[PDB]
This record gives C-alpha cells, structure tokens and sequence, in this order.
RNA sequence: GGGCCCA
RNA sequence: GUGGGCCC
C-alpha cells in the first residue's frame, strides 16, 4: 500500500508499495501533511513506541498545541529516536565519503530504528549530500527537543543534569561539536558565532543551527554577559556582552572599562539595560509559570483587576421602545464588557508555553524570500535620518522605567538627530538588551479570554523607525497593489480591489482565513527572517557586520528580552510583541511566508500541465539541489500566481480568489495545508470552521476586517458593497468604555463613526437589518435636537468622486 | 426576558466590584465566574438558577 | 526641557542603586574566573540574601517549605516569614491539610539563608 | 453610579420572576 | 489635537 | 503600543 517516498519525479509524496513496515519516512510523511482525521501513521508510530496510548486521544484538543499542551510529552517520547539516526546519518556519511560511493541521499532506506541498506543508484569513486535529509528532517527536531540527549553527564538519557558550572557563557566547541557531529558532511558552511556569517542568507542559515544547538543547554549560560566597570571612582556592573541562543556570542566592541563624564546617551544604553535593575534587588520565585523565573523588582507580589462595562440605557429604551431586542428577533445583543480577576496576567503569560523553537526548514526560507523580493522588488527603502521620518502617535509609552516619567513625544524631541542617529550607529556595533511590560486590555468582545498586550522601550524602536521606515511607507499608500495598507473601502474602492484581485483568475473562487494565537505561538525564526527581508533596502547605507548586529539588537530588544508580569523578572522564549513599530507589516511577510509554503508544498506532495510539471520540477532543482539567488523561476512562479492565485492582504486577512482547477489539483491553496502546516510549523491547529470558501465571485466575501459583503446595484451596473455585523455596533453603541461618561460632546462623533459602518443594510432584503440604519438616523436626529444628521453623505460614500 | 436580565446580571457585578469584593480573594472569584457564565444563557431555568446564586451574597451582606 | 529632568531622575537612580551593590561577593566571584564576564541569570541568584517562593496551594508549600528551614537547589535556606496571596499571615501550624480551605491558597513564603 | 444602583432595582422588578421578587420581599425586611 | 473601526 | 481608513 501506500508507503511515503522523497522521490529523485521529483519530491516528496505518498506512492503505492529484519525491517520496520513503516520507515522514518512515512513518519515525518504524516507529521507533514496533517489532515485531522486523516492523520494515521502519525499516531502509528507515536504508539509504536508507546509514545501514546490512543485512548488519549478520544480526548479533546489531543492535537492542540494550545489546549492540552501534554502533547510536548507524547512528541518528547520519540526525541532520542530522532537523534539516533541523524548520528547514524553522520556516520553513514562518513561510511559513504571513506567507501567513495557519491550518490544522493534518502530517508525511504532508513528504517525508525535509525540503520540503512539498499545502495542502488549510487555512483562508485567523496560528498554524499545530506541536503535532502536535513532539509527534510529540519524543523520536526525541536518538536521533541530530540538532542535532550547531550544534556546529560556522558549524554546519556538515565543520568543526572550536568552542573555546567555557572559562570561560563561560551560553548563555540560545543556549538561545533553538535555541528560536526550531525553536520560533519555539511557541504555548505556555519558560522554558529555568525557574525561570521557570509551574508544575511548565511546568517539566517547558521543562527538557524543555534537554534538547535541551544535547547540543550541551560538557562544559566543564555542570556546578557556581565562585567564590573568604573565611571568616576566607584564601580558597577553591566551587560557588556549578549549571549543569543540564536546569535551565540556577541561582544560590545566599542566599551569603556574606565570612564569620566558619561554622556546622555550613554545613560540611556545604561538606563534601561538589565542587569542595573536585576542585580540591584532582591530574589523571587512563583510556582505559577512554567517559564524560568529570576527576581523581583519590589518585594511584595502585585494584583490588579477590572471595572466591567458601563451602560447606556437612554439609546436602549430608545430602540426596544420601537421593539428592538424582541422575542424571536436576530436582533438580539451579544457583545459586552467581560470583566477579569487578578490571575489574569500570569494566566495568559503562561500561554507563552506553547511556545517552541523552529528549524525554518531553511532553503524554503531561502527561495520564498527570493520570491518575496519581486512583492518589493516594486517598493524601495534604505536607512533614513531623524528629519525624514513620518512618525506620528508620540503621546505614548517609552519603556520600563521610562515608563515612570515621560512620553515617546520627550525622546522624540529630546534626542536630537544627532542623539538618535549616533545611537543608531553604535547599535550596529553592539547589542543593548531592555525591557518589555505586559499589560492587558478594555475590550468589549464576545469571547472570554484577554489576550496580553507589549510595551517596550523607545531606545528600540525609535532606532528600528529609523531604519525600516522608508520601506513601509513605499507600500503604505501603493495602490492597485496587493496590499490595501492604507486602502481603504470607502469611495467603492472595496469593489475595484475586488475587480482587481479578480482581473482574470481562472476557475475563480474566493477563499478566506485567519490565525488562532500568532502573537504566542510565533517562531522566532520567521521574526528574524522578517527584519532581514525587511532591510535588503539598505545597500548602500548598510554593511553586512552591521547588518548581523541590526539583526541582533532587534532580536534582544523585542523578541527574547526580559520581562516584567508583576513584579516578577524573566524571559521570553518568543512570540510577537504586538506593540512593534513593525507589527502588522512583519505578520504581513509572515502571512505570504505561509501563502507560498502552502504553494509548495501543494505542489510538492501534490501534476500533468508540464507548465506546472517545469514549476514544480526546477522547484525541485532550484531548492534539493540548487543555491542560488535566480531571478527566472522567481517570475516565471510569480507571474503564474498574479495570473492564476491573486491575493490581498492584511495582516493575518488573506484573501484570495483563485484557480479551483489548480486548487483542486494540488498546485495552490486549499486551507488543510495550512491547518497541518502550523500544526507542524507554527505549533497551532487551524480549524476551517473559522476559515470560509465563497464559490461565487458575485456574492461578495464572507470575512474581511469585521465586514461581509454582498452585491447591488450602482449607477447603472451590480457592484460589490461591504457591510458590517449589526451586533458589534449595538453592542459597542450600548457598552462604552467610559467615555460617553465624560460629555455628549464627542459620542456624537461615536455614534456617527458606527452609523456611517452600516448604511449597506439600506440595501440588503431583510428590514430590520435596515431599520438598524432607521433608528440610527433616528436616535441621529434625537441628537441633533440638542445639536451627517441625514444620510446625505451616507450614499455618497459608494458614489467614487 | 433573557436580554434584560444579562444586562442585570452585568449591572449586578458591575456594583459587586464597587464595594471591594476582589480584596477578598475567593469571593471574586465565585461572582465573576458565575457572571461569565451567565452570559452564556441558552435555558433560562439555569440562568435564573445563577441569578438566585449571585443574589445570595449581594444579600449576605450589609 | 525634561530631558534635563528625566535626566536627573535616572542618574539619581543609578546613582542610589550602589546602596545594596557594593557587596565584597560581587569581586570575590569576579576575580574567580576569566576576563569578567559570565551570565545575568545567575547574577542576583548567588548574591542571595533572601528568597520568595509563591506558591498556589497547600499541595506546594508542603512539598516545597518543609519544615522551618530547606535547601533549594543544592543550597540552604532558612523560613523566616510566611503570608497567603493577600498578606494575612499564617503560621505552620495553621498550614495544614485540615484548614486548606480558609486559605488564599497561594502563599508567599520569604525564606532567608544561613 | 447611584443612578446605578436605582436602575438595577427597577429593572429586578421589571424581571418579575417569582423567586427574585419574594427574595426582594425577604430583603426589605433586611432579612 | 480628539475619537470610532481594523491587524 | 504599533501602523492603517474615517470623521470631527
Ligand atoms: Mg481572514
Ligand atoms: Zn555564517
Ligand atoms: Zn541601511
């Protein structure tokens, strides 16, 4: 029967076929393609060696990595069974160099035991090429943390931890150790130290294999490096050194072991920076988290709580007086201001714990980000200064500390040009680690979570508003793109984007999707990654050095920073700080990084129309067996998606309309490759419950940024018009946030703002959906008996000037 | 009648959290998720059962 | 001009900081190993003159706080101080299987070393 | 919010559900 | 400058 | 706290 082969036909699906019945293959073959239901040797062979027993799973959430997380234990059950064969990789390569056999490399000869046979189409003489292998067996490593191994005295599962002493940061030999070990045959290089890297593609490559060669290790070694220093006369101590678990070792190059007459800056690289606040207090330990923990700024533990929603019962008499909220109605009220204790803060800072380590399986990255450059090869950017950036929103937070003083408008306007850019330039020398606070949220919604927000410091981002801020804006306002920041609906703008992405799709239906827990479940490789493609702009401002330390700074500031849940210090393993200059431009890249995965892996497990057959198969040689930055494939591939598989975006909103013909042959997007790809990519199931499928162009799309949509009549000819849930509006018009409770002056501008939302309901069959509109007018002009009034301009905004 | 008395229950804790009833621990607790559940009503035997509930502490008090 | 002022404030709080820094242990574990850099983990762990352990329940302060005096990580410690996540304080006689729930549960124990 | 408090108690006896208002009935008698 | 909606 | 449309 079926038995899953990487076949060298080129790639890697399902084909009808002392040992094992199952092979290593057919496992990583069904951790791959996870169709819920349709997941079997999956769970055969995670039962196989009592990983897990079934009956487990007549539970709930047994896949979820977001509820039931004991699913770490069934995954880590097979981790020394991992490890096994990549060393048994390493020493068969070696078997293979000394016996001068040079033939490529496939899993389908390993069994689960780990050991190999079959030597059929190997050329006898060298480099037998793992790539394959690895580039296969990447990203499912940390799924197990399967080098738990090294961990132990004599790397032995059965022993005590080493007590590596507690001083030591270095570990460059083990690095290479773990390298040389699993990567002696490594035919392309490493740089586990990367500011040796070659390039940025080197340095997504080797902090790729810190990644695994730091899950082994403790955390006492990770983290900033500290020595003892004296500005005039007295000491202190500092973080003049960062160790990443991604980045390894970094050293400020630029420091002063003696001092006199520090500068402001400097006290603002000294201000912030950790260990000042760390050491220079007392110690802390709760048993709430499962994340490490350090200290305690003050010494009593700290709760805070929530004031639920006000009520407006002046507009609620108002309309249940014309019987609204009647029995029978689907004008009933759904959406209020829930209210939290005080375990909320470390109750979702726990949710943290989902998150994981990745192997961006790396020349996928590699290839999609020679994809995305063609989405900016349309848009340019490039270091800028502080009189060329477009900020706006300054009233705002500027980090820890700082929080106790002042606004982002000081540090704005404090640090002059000269300050901000002399900062900006010994950031790319050094690495200046802050802190994040988490603090939650006032939202009036329907479910019953809180979903923690970020704050960090303004050192960080002020520099990264420097940097990136030329890029964006290309892009903020190109229309007839495919984005829409900065596009807005209104004017029937909506309706020529949709005309737009349509403009020839063939077999056109259109399709829409949404991410559970980006913000938590986020690797961290896809963030590096990001704030790399993110700088290819800046060739002649940029070094390459400078460009691995803007890398790391970043990577310090924001993403693996130290944080602050109470009183309380610690760190965070990942995920996105939803408060980042580059928040929804960043999740952006990482929504098309998930659109062309869903692209390949269509179409690698997937082919006839040898148009396609050539696409996939130079893929095929372009990444199995090939390097190199190559423009041809790129827009050939790119050129064949604006044309078949056309796109919008916005953050996590992708909306597509799309070939069903290629969709439905295994070439472009159906949502089950996404559901198992951040099930076994960004550690999350997607349910297409919440995802939906239009197979009509005319009936417009079911989601997009809290709007359906429908199709009418304009000036002679059936348009497209958008058109909001009622409920939202009644229940935010009915629950405010205190702010009706300061004047009527400004809820005018509240009620307006909502009424304006929904004047399509004007146009739709179902009366009361109208009458939503009619007694908005009416409670409108109730209003302006004590002060548009009319829907004068309510029409007008479908009318494009 | 299942609207309307969301809305009290909502008004109810809403007062409930005026007269310090988080400085007790536990007592916030029960009120709030008795609250987060009752915004969840679908029979309303239960969700008169969940008001007599949080009625029972509001007069438990002075 | 508040840089000035916010200026101020923070060269006063690095400045006031030194009132529990200049220790006479952060040298002598300086001058133990090479050119003076090793983690900010372990920093405020090995200079410890107190720790808080906060707990939910009494499942963990019992298999945590045994006793009046415990080691933690290979290191001793010495119960001074004991409170219940909301700073009424117990005793180890109150803390027991039988009275579990009067309690706030959670329970912030500050232990002191030898 | 003391309109808060004046709001709530009409609308308990708006509810006019049996359990509530002897309840009510039980709470004037501050009992 | 204020504020609604949205990621 | 982030950027994006809207309006005042
Ligand atoms: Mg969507
Ligand atoms: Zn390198
Ligand atoms: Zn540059």
């Amino acid at each position: 029967v079926y038995r899953a082969f990487d076949i060298y036909v080129a790639g890697f699906a399902k084909f009808l076929k002392r040992l094992t019945k199952y092979t290593m293959a057919d496992l990583v073959y069904a951790l791959r393609h996870f169709d819920e239901g349709n997941c079997d040797t999956l769970k055969e062979i995670l039962v196989t060696y009592n990983c897990c027993d079934d009956d487990y799973f007549n539970k709930k959430d047994w896949y979820d990595f977001v509820e039931n997380p004991d699913i770490l234990r069934v995954y880590a059950n097979l981790g020394e069974r991992v490890r096994q064969a990549l060393l048994k990789t390493v020493q068969f390569c070696d078997a293979m160099r000394n016996a001068g056999i040079v033939g490529v490399l496939t899993l389908d000869n390993q069994d689960l035991n780990g050991n190999w046979y079959d030597f059929g189409d190997f050329i006898q003489t060298g480099v037998p090429v793992v790539d394959s292998y690895y580039s296969l067996l990447m990203p499912i490593l940390t799924l197990t943390r399967a080098l738990t191994a090294e961990s132990h005295v004599d790397t032995d599962l059965t022993k005590p931890y080493i007590k590596w002493d507690l001083l030591k940061y270095d570990f460059t030999e083990e690095r290479l150790k773990l390298f040389d070990r699993y990567f002696k045959y490594w035919d392309q290089t490493y740089h586990p130290n990367c500011v040796n890297c070659l390039d940025d593609r080197c340095i997504l490559h080797c902090a790729n294999f810190n990644v695994l060669f730091s899950t082994v290790f403790p955390p006492t070694s990770f983290g900033p490096l500290v020595r003892k220093i004296f500005v005039d006369g007295v000491p202190f101590v500092v973080s003049t050194g960062y160790h990443f678990r991604e980045l390894g070792v970094v050293h400020n190059q630029d420091v002063n072991l003696h001092s006199s007459r520090l500068s402001f800056k400097e006290l603002l690289v000294y201000a912030a920076d950790p260990a000042m606040h760390a050491a220079s207090g007392n110690l802390l330990l709760d048993k709430r988290t499962t994340c490490f923990s350090v200290a305690a700024l003050t010494n009593n533990v700290a709760f805070q709580t929530v004031k639920p929603g006000n009520f407006n019962k002046d507009f609620y008499d108002f309309a249940v007086s014309k019987g609204f909220f009647k029995e029978g109605s689907s004008v009933e009220l759904k959406h209020f201001f829930f209210a939290q204790d005080g375990n909320a803060a470390i109750s979702d800072y726990d949710y943290y714990r989902y998150n994981l380590p990745t192997m961006c399986d790396i020349r996928q990255l590699l290839f999609v980000v020679e994809v995305v450059d063609k989405y900016f090869d349309c848009y340019d950017g490039g270091c800028i200064n502080a009189n060329q950036v477009i900020v706006n929103n300054l009233d705002k937070s500027a980090g820890f500390p700082f929080n106790k003083w002042g606004k982002a408008r000081l540090y704005y306007d404090s640090m002059s040009y000269e300050d901000q850019d002399a900062l900006f330039a010994y950031t790319k020398r050094n690495v200046i680690p802050t802190i994040t606070q988490m603090n939650l949220k006032y939202a009036i919604s329907a479910k019953n979570r809180a979903r923690t927000v970020a704050g960090v410091s303004i050192c960080s981002t002020m520099t990264n508003r420097q940097f990136h801020q030329k890029l964006l804006k290309s892009i903020a306002a190109t229309r007839g793109a495919t984005v829409v920041i900065g596009t807005s609906k209104f004017y029937g703008g909506w309706h020529n984007m949709l005309k737009t992405v349509y403009s020839d799709v063939e077999n056109p239906h259109l399709m829409g999707w949404d991410y559970p827990k980006c913000d938590r479940a986020m690797p961290n490789m896809l963030r590096i990654m990001a704030s790399l493609v993110l700088a290819r702009k800046h060739t002649t401002c940029c070094s390459l050095s400078h460009r691995f330390y803007r890398l790391a700074n970043e990577c310090a500031q924001v993403l693996s920073e130290m944080v602050m849940c109470g009183g309380s210090l610690y760190v965070k393993p990942g995920g996105t700080s939803s408060g980042d200059a580059t928040t929804a431009y960043a999740n952006s890249v990482f929504n098309i990084c998930q659109a062309v995965t869903a692209n390949v892996n269509a179409l690698l497990s997937t082919i006839a129309d040898k148009y396609v057959r050539n696409l996939q198969h130079r893929l095929y040689e372009c990444l199995y067996r090939n390097r190199d930055v190559d423009t041809d494939f790129v827009n050939e591939f790119y050129a064949y998606l604006r044309k078949h598989f056309s796109m919008m975006i916005l953050s996590d909103d992708a909306v597509v309309c799309f070939n069903s013909t290629y969709a439905s042959q295994g070439l472009v997007a159906s949502i089950k490759n996404f559901k198992s790809v951040l099930y076994y990519q960004n550690n999350v199931f997607m349910s297409e419950a919440k995802c939906w499928t239009e197979t009509d162009l005319t009936k417009g799309p079911h989601e997009f940024c809290s709007q359906h949509t429908m199709l009418v009549k304009q000036g002679d000819d059936y348009v497209y018009l958008p058109y909001p849930d009622p409920s939202r509006i009644l229940g935010a018009g009915c629950f405010v946030d205190d702010i009706v409770k300061t004047d009527g002056t400004l809820m005018i501008e509240r009620f307006v703002s909502l009424a304006i939302d929904a004047y399509p309901l004007t146009k739709h069959p179902n009366q009361e959906y109208a009458d939503v509109f009619h007694l908005y007018l009416q409670y409108i002009r109730k209003l302006h008996d004590e002060l548009m009034l009319t829907n004068d301009n309510t029409s007008r905004y479908w009318e494009p000037e | 009648k299942m609207s309307d008395v969301k809305c009290t229950s909502v008004v109810l804790l809403s007062v409930l959290q005026q007269l310090r009833v988080e400085s007790s621990s536990k007592l916030w607790a029960q009120c709030v998720q008795l609250h987060n559940d009752i915004l969840l009503a679908k029979d309303t035997t239960e969700a008169f059962e969940k008001m007599v509930s949080l009625l029972s502490v509001l007069l438990s008090m002075q | 001009d508040k840089r000035a002022k916010v200026t101020s404030a923070m060269q006063t709080m690095l400045f006031t900081m030194l009132r529990k820094l200049d220790n006479d242990a952060l040298n002598n574990i300086i001058n133990n190993a090479r050119d003076g850099c090793v983690p900010l983990n372990i920093i405020p762990l090995t200079t410890a003159a107190k720790l808080m352990v906060v707990i939910p329940d009494y499942n963990t302060y019992k298999n945590t706080c045994d006793g009046t005096t415990f080691t933690y990580a290979s290191a001793l410690w010495e119960i001074q101080q004991v409170v219940d996540a909301d700073s009424k304080i117990v005793q180890l006689s109150e803390i027991s299987m039988d009275n579990s729930p009067n309690l706030a549960w959670p329970l912030i124990v500050t232990a002191l070393r030898a | 919010t003391s309109a808060m408090q004046t709001m709530l108690f009409t609308m308990l006896r708006k509810l006019d559900n049996d359990a509530l208002n002897n309840i009510i009935n039980n709470a004037r008698d501050g009992c």
